[PDB]
RNA sequence: GUCUACGGCCAUACCACCCUGAACGCGCCCGAUCUCGUCUGAUCUCGGAAGCUAAGCAGGGUCGGGCCUGGUUAGUACUUGGAUGGGAGACCGCCUGGGAAUACCGGGUGCUGUAGGCU
RNA sequence: UGUGGCGGCCAAGCGUUCAUAGCGACGUCGCUUUUUGAUCCUUCGAUGUCGGCUCUUCCUAUCAUUGUGAAGCAGAAUUCACCAAGCGUUGGAUUGUUCACCCACUAAUAGGGAACGUGAGCUGGGUUUAGACCGUCGUGAGACAGGUUAGUUUUACCCUACU
RNA sequence: GCUCAGGGAGGACAGAAACCUCCCGUGGAGCAGAAGGGCAAAAGCUCGCUUGAUCUUGAUUUUCAGUACGAAUACAGACCGU
RNA sequence: UCAGGAUAGCUGGCGCUCUCCGCAGUUUUAUCCGGUAAAGCGAAUGAUUAGAGGUCUUGGGGCCGAAACGAUCUCAACCUAUUCUCAAACUUUAAAUGGGUAAGAAGCCCGGCUCGCUGGUGUGGAGCCGGGCGUGGAAUGCGAGUGCCUAGUGGGCCACUUUUGGUAAGCAGAACUGGCGCUGCGGGAUGAACCGAACGCCGGGUUAAGGCGCCCGAUGCCGACGCUCAUCAGACCCCAGAAAAGGUGUUGGUUGAUAUAGACAGCAGGAUGGUGGCCAUGGAAGUCGGAAUCCGCUAAGGAGUGUGUAACAACUCACCUGCCGAAUCAACUAGCCCUGAAAAUGGAUGGCGCUGGAGCGUCGGGCCCAUACCCGGCCGUCGCUGGCAGUCGGCAGAGCGAGAAAGAGAGUGGCGCGGACGCUACGCCGCGACGAGUAGGAGGGCCGCUGCGGUGAGCCUUGAAGCCUAGGGCGCGGGCCCGGGUGGAG
RNA sequence: ACACGUGCGCGAGUCGGGGGCUACGAAAGCCGCCGUGGCGCAAUGAAGGUGAAGGCCGGCGCCGCCGGCCGAGGUGGGAUCC
């Protein structure tokens, strides 16, 4: 007996029933793959940060200074116009109190 | 069954086009390739080391490696059911900056600029893209003339 | 399209957008015998694509109103110029009618054209509508009403509203 | 409409019959079968203190203001269209030319200028 | 106006023949002791500066060939979608969008980077 | 529907002359399921599978008979076509044969279908179990789309059909 | 360092075909093999020197389940060639 | 390994992390990618007909050579400009549909540190700190994300378009999307797949696709305009039986002729002579033929229509009329009808029947009905991580749906003895959308059977189980409860 | 026997299941110097084996260390909380 030899029909429609869900992209993607020349000289670069970190917070204070420098240094009808003013209750809480004191 | 293997119908894919043929020219090789710069995929027949397979020729990734000849790119590629960003060794004669990033980061810019100018003044600029609107209301001036009348043509058997 | 009803003539004028090349791109005017504007505006752009490169994304419509007709209650000669596709070649026809309009006599062109030749809406093409003198008509059909003392009886004036009773106890006549 | 929509539609074309409405029809429907998406619930605009309390942060506080912001497409046509449930409409009393093909060749598929709001009159 | 050295795009720069090339250049040119290499100082390497635009090179010319670029061909061929459309079929017509390619007819015939001269 | 059968269309030629009385090359359009393929849809907890005898009915693609048109129809004989299936279409030698071929007769000895009609109707010559013989092949058991001989043919009393 | 296939024309015996010399020559040749692609101061032809056809981790591509084998691509650490 | 498994896919269940910025079987704007359809051969590779103009690089042939030069008509070969026709395994050009990527804070623009990498050079690259910038940077739609365990299945078939092999197949094998399988419903008379449209239990309305002589709901409209007669009429997707060819049938058209300079016919009078010119020359007194084809004479004389036909004396064929009086002729084209058209039981536009259609083509108005669409009743599921512990009562004050984030706020200064229901919270209540289903999966059973631990101060000789029943009812159903009879101990 | 979900008890633990003690009941109760033991709290290597965090501040622009103070990372997103 000989059979059918190969398809691809009810695929499509299998493939899109629980989606085509693209590849879970993040920041912060790994480093494997990458020369690892370069990559054991960025983990030289990282081992070796706070042998420099007196100048890093020092020159951030002194550039904090350079905020407060400068921070202190720095200081359609005319009746629906009239109708929407009245109306809407904080700005026309006193209008409407004028309104209904001019019954009498 | 089709016949497997790399290059099997990459007969007019992986030529090179009429008199387009021979030395490869140098700006090529002379473009710089960052970490992270969008890239289009276009394989070459001239030069055979380090070529992409014809599933990624045409295809657009972002390069995450950066080699003395070679770059890494991560290309989406699609299989049966699901998709898969895949890292790809490829040589650099095979690959392009693409212009798709081009024609956004001249928007940043711009749209940037249309913010350092015209935000204390109180002018308000429209800085996102509307579709084509529809045309607005003019006066077609016929200067003089009547319009031309069109009545089709009889038929005449040419050939 | 399909000739539904009587017929009505516009004048569906159109130009193309204009582009920078040419800021007064030229007005052409055409006769369109359709049952509205709706199809009248979409025959226009049938014809203009094929006499000229502009097409309905390519242009604007720059006006399409009813044609009247100017006398209605004169009785008129019509001679008609045709392309229909039959079943093997195109074929054109000059084809008289005798009516008080003209989107009348279109209508009974359409008529005549799906009885005699089994050709439909889709295929027929109008190119010319001309009224006519009583002089000039070629067809024995049409001048036989040529006539001023024109006398004839109405012979065999078959009963209709024959289901009035359904069970009359007398014969219907016929002579009248 | 726009650049976009048009697009959208004539791929869609066999399927719709859409044209450009009156402002009777555009009355008819937001006041005869004008129902909210107020927390996904389909309800019956029956007063104006459902527009006001959804559609309040647009200025668009009554039935009158709703209408306005559909017909002459304005600025919140977004959040007001997308305010209100697809219109359930009855089928065409008279009943229809034909389904399958296109307005210009007898049907009744397509678009139909300034003659839909005849067919919104036979549905509404 | 223009060359030289190194180039980028790689015929609007290529090919055929003709004409003109001021001044520095570039050359042809002159030799074989040292360097160096051949059957042969023709080529290659070297040491020269009497001559010459004849050639290379440059600029230009030709109802030139090619190349580039428009028009036409033509809303033609084909094509997305639609119909209880036509037809015995083979294939057609319409609606809704997209739209080429020869022959044939015009127009053009290198742009330019750095560095250094000549006028 | 390739193939088998049967029929048109065109007119190069045949026919002493003369395309078409009767025929018809090179081409070309069909029809039929009385041929053989092609396929695997139905049946493998079974549809009894070759022929003949017997007996009914149907088809027409008409052999004969009836009525007719046309011939290269003088008569006689013969050929082509039309309406046309009412009635006929036989007796034998050889073969299991279907088919074939011959003798004789005759108005004529036309072609077909009905589960390649018809086995609880027969028959059993042929195929196609088991016994044996020969030839070719196999080392052998055995094989043969070779020849040969001998080899169990069951049931109706049910429903319908018909009498 | 050169330039191929083929052609034109000349040159003792020498002719259709031995060898020399000039001109045209975009690949019409060659690259071991089938076919496709690719290549001209080369990937072809001829010379000189050699052993990267060597040792060693991981990554990746192709078939693909996104598994193995086979084959491959870019790196890194050595020792080497030119 | 091919009647089976493992393996992804499709399926279900359990949830969990979040939301009162993320995604997408789509489009728009940018930006790449391609070598099919088409086209091309006076563009490469290959196949391919045709004359030209040149000529030797060629041969021949004969032409006046004693022998060779020239030579001369040259023919194929050759070159050059042209020409007709092609390609799944050719191509300069080259679409439509299509396939990637981008459309921002995972971002920008500023400083400052680290490096054993890289270097003329705080140069190049990457990593690290502290900063400041929301107008959230296309349209439209929508709550997303993530992890466990997992059954069935692994024979498929059909259709529009594209398409391979075969003459073709209700044949074999593919791509794309849609169906049947797993699915009823209205139409196609009938039918797994067509057309319309998908279904909880009902009333009203109205539609689709199809219909409306009678069967058979609805044209019993004073429907419109033509076409067609069939001794085989014709009559609706898939679809259920036809072609070439043809018609002085009939109805339109197209092109070109003759028309009061008087047509298709109707019937005459005539068809003459050089000439028994010609070609081989049995024969061309015109007569298997072939080729020359004019004139002397004119209304016709044509070397011509058939002739016994070698011709012949001789009948007969275009011609102008003798009689006679305006509209005809000729070739294509395409509608309907007709010929072409032959099978076996009796026979099928579904039947009857229909011809001032009940046929065919083009179109009005009205009407008929689906489980589809609208309005409403009832049931269920799902959603609202919905509402209610305020039944806050002579100690009471009965309010919290309302466009706009917040206190029905609190102190010190300037007579009558009253008030429904509720809340098995595992309950009760409110609003919105939904409901096909085989294999398969889960939940809920106040569905049922038989036995054990508890419990009903259960039932029962004033009659238990069991059984029968035109009795009375409940439940969507599984089932159940009462009445009457029989029966005799649970 | 295994895996995963789910309910309960105790929790760096947990469990007497085999043993012993003093009608229903062959049940239930108890042991802790009855936890032997099982599974868990440590992995990796074939193996012999080895076996899970540090900077700074002085003395000995550096010590193998003498010491001294403090000490289970960082970035981004994150229900609630402040």
């Amino acid at each position: 007996a000989k059979s059918k030899n190969h398809t691809t029909h009810n695929q499509s429609r299998k493939w899109h029933r629980n989606g085509i869900k693209k590849p879970r992209s993040q920041r912060y993607e790994s480093l494997k793959g990458v020369d690892p020349k370069f990559l054991r000289n960025m983990r030289f670069a990282k081992k070796h940060n706070k042998k420099g970190l007196k100048k890093m917070q020092a020159n951030n204070a002194k550039a904090m200074a350079a905020r407060a420098e400068a921070i202190k240094a720095l200081v359609v009808s005319r009746k629906l116009h009239r109708l929407a003013y009245i109306a809407h209750p904080k700005l026309g809480r006193r209008a409407r109190a004028r309104i209904a004191r001019g019954l009498r | 069954t089709n016949t497997k293997g790399k290059r099997r119908g990459t007969r007019y894919m992986f030529s090179r086009p009429f008199r387009k043929h021979g030395v490869v020219p140098l700006a090529t090789y002379m473009r710089i390739y960052k970490k992270g710069d969008i890239v289009d995929i276009k394989g070459m027949g001239t030069v055979q080391k380090g070529m992409p397979h014809k599933c990624y020729h045409g295809k657009t990734g972002r390069v995450y490696n950066v080699t003395q000849h070679a770059v890494g790119i991560v290309v989406n590629k699609q299989v049966k059911g699901k998709i898969l960003a895949k890292r790809i060794n490829v040589r650099i004669e095979h690959i392009k900056h693409s212009k798709s990033r081009d024609s956004f980061l001249k928007r940043v810019k711009e749209n940037d600029q249309k913010k350092k100018e015209a935000k204390e003044k109180g002018t308000w600029v429209q800085l996102k893209r509307q579709p084509a609107p529809p045309r607005e209301a003019h006066f077609v001036r016929t200067n003089g003339k009547e319009p031309e009348l069109l009545e089709p043509i009889p038929y005449e058997f040419m050939a | 399209t399909k000739a539904s009803g009587t017929l009505r003539e516009y004048k569906v004028v159109g130009r193309c957008l204009p582009t920078s090349k040419s800021p007064a791109p030229p007005l052409y005017r055409m006769r369109i015998f359709a049952p509205n504007h709706v199809v009248a505006k979409s025959r226009f752009w049938y014809f203009v694509l094929e006499l000229k490169k502009m097409k309905k994304s390519s242009g604007e419509i720059v006006y399409c109103g009813q044609v009247f007709e100017k006398s209605p209650l004169r009785v008129k000669n019509f001679g008609i110029w045709l392309r229909y596709d039959s079943r093997s070649g195109t074929h054109n026809m000059y084809h008289e009618y005798r009516d008080l309009i003209m989107a009348s006599a279109v209508t009974q062109c359409y008529r005549d054209m799906g009885a005699r030749h089994r050709a439909r809406a889709h295929s027929i093409q109008v190119m010319k509508v001309e009224e006519m003198a009583a002089a000039r008509c070629p067809r024995p059909a049409v001048k036989q009403f040529h006539d001023s003392r024109i006398r004839f009886p109405l012979p065999h004036r078959v009963l209709r509203r024959q289901h009035k009773p359904r069970f009359t106890a007398k014969r219907p006549n016929t002579f009248f | 409409l726009n650049k976009a929509s048009i697009n959208m539609l004539r791929i869609v074309e066999p399927y719709i019959a859409w044209g450009y409405p009156n402002l009777k029809s555009v009355n008819e429907l937001i006041y005869k079968r004008g129902y909210g998406k107020i927390n996904k619930k389909r309800i019956a605009l029956t007063d104006n203190t459902l527009i006001a309390r959804s559609l309040g942060k647009y200025n668009i506080i009554c039935m009158e203001d709703l209408i306005h912001e559909i017909y002459t497409v304005g600025k919140h046509f977004k959040e007001a269209n997308n305010f209100l449930w697809p219109f359930k409409l009855s089928s065409p009393r008279g009943g229809m030319k034909k389904k399958t093909t296109h307005f210009v060749e007898g049907g009744d598929a397509g678009n139909r200028e300034d003659q839909i709001n005849r067919l919104i009159r036979r549905m509404n």
